[PDB]
């Protein structure tokens, strides 16, 4: 996973 | 290509959680703040709570998996990402719908100030609130469970852009009057903080959908992690505007300390 989305 | 220490995310999340808890407990502990227009400011507090809690939990999980402590059955991380990335797509549509509801209620009470008690009663406002939250729950899940596509991004873009038009129309109405002088001034600020905070992120994804491989845009998105600290700062500001503009809520807070 990673922060926010559509990075 | 830039990074922010997780302590920032966690601290902002906890502080905004405490502020919204205070707002809702103040409304419930008081007996005059039961008007149907004062419950939408509780629903907005719930939306900001969702954003703060989800971001704090996501930061904690990323830091925990990064460290040398557990193994998480890769499916499982990809599952809690979608759980966490979906209580922010709900707390965005919910914020938009609640700002629209507050604006419509204020417009009704300013231009139709004769039967507002007959039409907009407490129970009817509660029904509208629960309907809004139920609908936004489905809206925020369908998007995230179907985010790999391109239609979701553009739909979000048009939603934000149209609500920007509604804000602009309300502002231009504010300067040409022909109760109202002080009525719709709150929803003018609350709609001027949501736009100022969700704008840097929102055009960030009009770019990657238009100019992905372009040396200008490339060094624009490269600051992604600081368009997310701005999203929290909308939840640490909104409860403050209620305090510095609604009188009787302030007096309730005095009862909170003593
Ligand atoms: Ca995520």
């Amino acid at each position: 996973l990673d922060h926010x989305r559509w990075k | 290509q830039v990074f922010i220490k997780p302590e920032v995310f966690l601290s902002l999340g906890i502080v905004s959680l405490l502020e919204n808890i205070l707002v809702i407990l103040a409304v419930v502990r008081n007996g005059n703040l039961h008007s149907p227009m004062y419950f939408f400011l509780c629903s907005l507090a719930v939306a900001d709570m969702l954003v703060s809690v989800s971001n704090a939990l996501e930061t904690i999980m990323i830091a925990i998996v990064h460290s040398d402590y557990l193994t998480f059955e890769d499916q499982f991380i990809q599952h809690m990402d979608n759980i966490f990335d979906s209580m922010i797509c709900i707390s965005l549509v919910a914020s938009i719908c609640n700002l629209l509801a507050i604006a419509v209620d204020r417009y009704v009470t300013i231009f139709y100030a004769l039967r507002y008690h007959s039409i907009m009663t407490v129970r009817k406002a509660l029904t509208l609130i629960v309907a809004i939250w139920v609908c936004c729950g489905v809206c925020g899940v369908v998007f995230i469970v179907y985010s790999e596509s391109k239609m979701v991004i553009v739909c979000l873009i048009t939603m934000f852009f149209a609500m920007m038009l509604l804000m602009g129309t309300l502002y231009v109405h504010m300067f040409l009057f022909a109760s109202c002088m002080k009525g719709a001034v709150t929803i003018t600020i609350l709609l001027g903080v949501f736009i100022f905070c969700w704008a840097p992120f929102f055009l960030h994804l009009v770019l990657i959908i238009t100019c992905p491989t372009n040396p200008y845009c490339i060094c624009y998105t490269a600051h992604f992690n600081t368009y997310l600290v701005l999203i929290m700062c909308n939840s640490v500001i909104d409860p403050l505007i209620y305090a510095f503009r609604s009188l009787e809520l302030r007096n309730t807070f005095r009862e909170i300390l003593c």
